[PDB]
């Protein structure tokens, strides 16, 4: 017997992204290398199969920085990022394979599939 | 907005 | 340039409750009268501009309980945090004045909107 | 899924 806003996943997601952009109540560090990329643990979980390991682990869960493995690229690491918290992918020529790597590391299924379809067509 | 489900 | 994928938000909303069925990373308990709810600081503030108001307050950004109004009903309040984690409000004839009121302390908008037009419906 | 937005 329930309504539906259908806007609303949409709207969470959107605010989500505004707290992220404002720095509120981010509560870990991702560490790619160089580069720092402050995050709220709950949407890396709920994106990820490698932040949901994490977060989930007793020990781990408890850490305001997490040092992600070198191999990773920090400007894919962003894009996906950005994809988290937007639903949009930054997917392009030049970053399509270290897209692809890093969100085969994160456990992004989706983003593997659509990285993996548009190698194949160009092929 | 609002839809039934 | 982007590319979207569509169930993006619904599919990390939905992660976002499963993560508070098992009670993980919650880091705030809401109480209304003899009721508490275990909820994200984050998806609370996402979803109203009363935790919005809160959780950005300096001071009570630090607080690990909050205290609702005695006036609130727990009921209201219960099905308005299932809203915020699943976007489908459970609104019945027997709710639905609860649901409204809650809805205005809590400032929901779009469910004070949907709660006005089935009371002018019914009347 | 995936989509132009
Ligand atoms: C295998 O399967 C490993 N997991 C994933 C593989 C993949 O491609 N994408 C994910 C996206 C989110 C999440 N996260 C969750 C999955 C289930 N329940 C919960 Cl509560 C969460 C969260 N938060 C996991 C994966
Ligand atoms: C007035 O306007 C008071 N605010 C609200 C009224 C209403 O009816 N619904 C809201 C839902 C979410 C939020 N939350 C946000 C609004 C803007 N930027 C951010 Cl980052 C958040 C978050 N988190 C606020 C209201
Ligand atoms: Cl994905
Ligand atoms: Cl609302």
């Amino acid at each position: 017997s329930c309504i539906q806003f259908t806007r609303h996943a949409s709207d969470v997601l959107l605010n989500l992204n505004r707290l992220r952009s404002r720095d509120i109540l981010t509560d870990v560090v991702i560490v790619v290398s160089r580069e720092q990329f402050r995050a709220h643990k709950t949407v890396l979980m709920a994106c990820s199969g490698l932040f949901y390991s994490i977060f989930t682990d007793q020990l781990k869960c408890n850490l305001s920085v997490i040092n992600l493995d070198p191999e990773i690229n920090p400007e894919g690491f962003c894009i996906l990022l950005d994809f988290m918290y937007t639903s949009r992918l930054n997917l392009r020529e030049g970053n399509i394979m270290a897209v692809m790597a890093t969100a085969m590391y994160l456990q992004m299924e989706h983003v593997v599939d659509t990285c993996r379809k548009f190698i194949k067509a160009s092929e | 907005a609002w839809v039934i489900p």
